[PDB]
């Protein structure tokens, strides 16, 4: 990891988070 | 006159005098839970 991911390396879990993202009545 | 949701709900409706469309938002709704330890040790209840 990385504490705030700022390096240009992106870690897979955000690669596995954006690719799964990809009533009151 | 009318909006309906993807569930066929009604949304939005316009007003008829002013022809503004206004939402509609259901009032707030939601279980209640009581906390406490064993009767055994106190009293004292926290609700959420
Ligand atoms: C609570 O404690 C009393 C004695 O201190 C005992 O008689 C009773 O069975 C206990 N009840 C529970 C639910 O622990």
């Amino acid at each position: 990891p990385d504490p705030s991911k700022p390096s240009k390396r992106s870690a897979i879990e955000d690669l596995l988070f954006n690719k799964v993202t990809l009533q009151k009545f | 006159q009318f909006g309906r949701d993807i569930a066929d709900t009604t949304d939005a409706v316009r007003d008829p005098q002013t022809l503004e469309i206004l939402d509609i938002t259901p009032c707030s709704f939601g279980g209640v839970s009581v906390i406490t330890p064993g009767t055994n040790t106190s009293n004292q209840v926290a609700v959420l």
